[PDB]
């Protein structure tokens, strides 16, 4: 599971760009506040490699 | 893959044909330069993205 | 003496340091924690 | 570009030469210049 | 490219390095290890009368 990838972003990148920010992303109306929750996802998720 | 690794190639002389004859890459895909003309030509800012 | 260029301007962004001090003149890209108010102060 | 001219702005030409070439490939948007002080 | 490489009296500027014509096709040069400036001309062409 060492390896991550953004799965929820506000926008698209540009060309050779790199993003590592940890900042949660806010999928709904209400703001997450930093904290997750309903509605309120963590960008990174890692891959099952087996 | 969301935070990829750029190394800079610089001051050196590359041989390309040792990547291509070796056979453990399944994909050696170019798009802007042919893969049999590497190494008769001269580069710089040159980047691996890994 | 410099300039300083990014997005964030902190160690979530990448950034961009161009300085010319007493004796040498340095190019770096590396992922600074930057001051509000950075500046350069024989120096 | 750098241009250095020996002297608001003055009006007159003079060409930028390139200084450097960066190869950086990172995304900027937002630039503060550095200054130096004086103490005493 | 084939042509005639000459002495040159362009004096070029530390960064530039070739020459281009009112064509884009390149005139002058300069050469890696001696970095002197070598002027390209096409050579000699002409039409042929009977
Ligand atoms: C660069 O950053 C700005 C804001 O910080 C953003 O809007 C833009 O999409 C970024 N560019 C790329 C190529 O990601
Ligand atoms: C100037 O900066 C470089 C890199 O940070 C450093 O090696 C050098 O000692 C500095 N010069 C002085 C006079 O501090
Ligand atoms: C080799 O080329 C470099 C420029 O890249 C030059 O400074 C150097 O003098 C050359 N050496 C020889 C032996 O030609």
């Amino acid at each position: 599971y060492n390896y991550l990838y953004r799965l929820f972003r506000k926008s698209n990148l540009k060309p050779f760009e790199r993003d590592i920010s940890t900042e949660i992303y806010q999928a709904g109306n209400k703001p997450c506040n930093g904290v997750a929750g309903f509605n309120c996802y963590f960008p990174l998720r890692s891959y099952s490699f087996r | 893959v969301y935070a990829w690794n750029r190394k800079r190639i610089s001051n050196c002389v590359a041989d390309y044909s040792v990547l291509y004859n070796l056979a453990p890459f399944f994909t050696f895909k170019c798009y802007g330069v042919s893969p049999t003309k590497l190494n008769d030509l001269c580069f710089t800012n040159v980047y691996a993205d890994s | 003496r410099g300039w300083i260029f990014g997005t964030t301007l902190d160690s979530k962004t990448q950034s961009l340091l161009i300085v010319n001090n007493a004796t040498n003149v340095v190019i770096k890209v590396c992922e600074f924690q930057f001051c509000n108010d950075p500046f350069l102060d024989m120096e | 570009y750098s241009k250095h001219t020996p002297i608001d702005l003055p009006q007159g030409f003079s060409a930028l030469e390139p200084l450097v070439d960066l190869p950086i490939g990172i995304n900027i948007t937002r630039f503060q210049t550095l200054l130096a002080l004086h103490r005493s | 490219g084939t042509g005639v490489l000459t002495e040159s009296n362009k004096k070029f500027l530390p960064f530039q390095q070739f020459g281009r014509d009112i064509a884009d096709t390149t005139d002058a040069v300069r050469d890696p290890q001696t970095l002197e400036i070598l002027d390209i001309t096409p050579c000699s062409f002409g039409g042929v009368s009977v």
